[PDB]
């Protein structure tokens, strides 16, 4: 149902906050 | 022994963000204060529509909840990202029942987190050297 809309949404900050530290970390 | 550890930390950054009070699962926990709570001000308002969504009635209603946080790692991706994100919301929603009842506690809600980590990504986490990598990961 709409448990697609969450879980994509939570998907969504975690990689954005994951992509920040990667980005943090080759530098 | 890796639950454990997991949902100690876990269990205690819940408990802190609804109550509002206080070796390496030690830093894990600054580091879980200083990132979830950034992710939690950052999304304040993505938390609060996605928390009226969860319908979630008491402090056992974690069953939808659940099924969301499985739903993430839907697609093959593990990642400290999602991982801390999930733990955020859970404090966001900790803090909620709270409001809705002083009463109400965090230990349905932090072994229902564990659980889907610990159990369904115990060899990611295992491979990324455990919270000791978490800790790693986010070091300022």
């Amino acid at each position: 149902a709409s448990t697609k809309k969450l879980s994509e949404c939570l998907k969504r900050i975690g990689d954005e906050l994951d992509s920040n530290m990667e980005l943090q970390r080759m530098i | 022994s890796l639950y454990r550890q997991s949902l100690e930390i876990i269990s205690r950054y819940l408990r802190e963000q609804a109550t509002g009070a206080k070796a390496t699962s030690r830093k894990a926990l600054e580091t879980l204060r200083r990132v979830g709570d950034g992710v939690q001000r950052n999304h304040e308002t993505a938390f609060q529509g996605m928390l009226r969504k969860l319908d979630i009635k008491n402090e056992d209603d974690v069953k939808s909840l659940s099924r969301v946080m499985i739903h993430v790692f839907s697609d093959g991706v593990t990642n400290w990202g999602r991982i801390v994100t999930l733990i955020s919301f859970g404090a966001f929603v900790a803090k909620h029942l709270k409001t809705i009842n002083q009463e109400s506690c965090i230990e349905p809600l932090a072994e229902s987190i564990t659980d889907v980590l610990v159990r369904t990504k115990r060899d990611w986490l295992v491979k990324q050297r455990g919270w000791d990598g978490f800790v790693e990961f986010f070091h300022v």
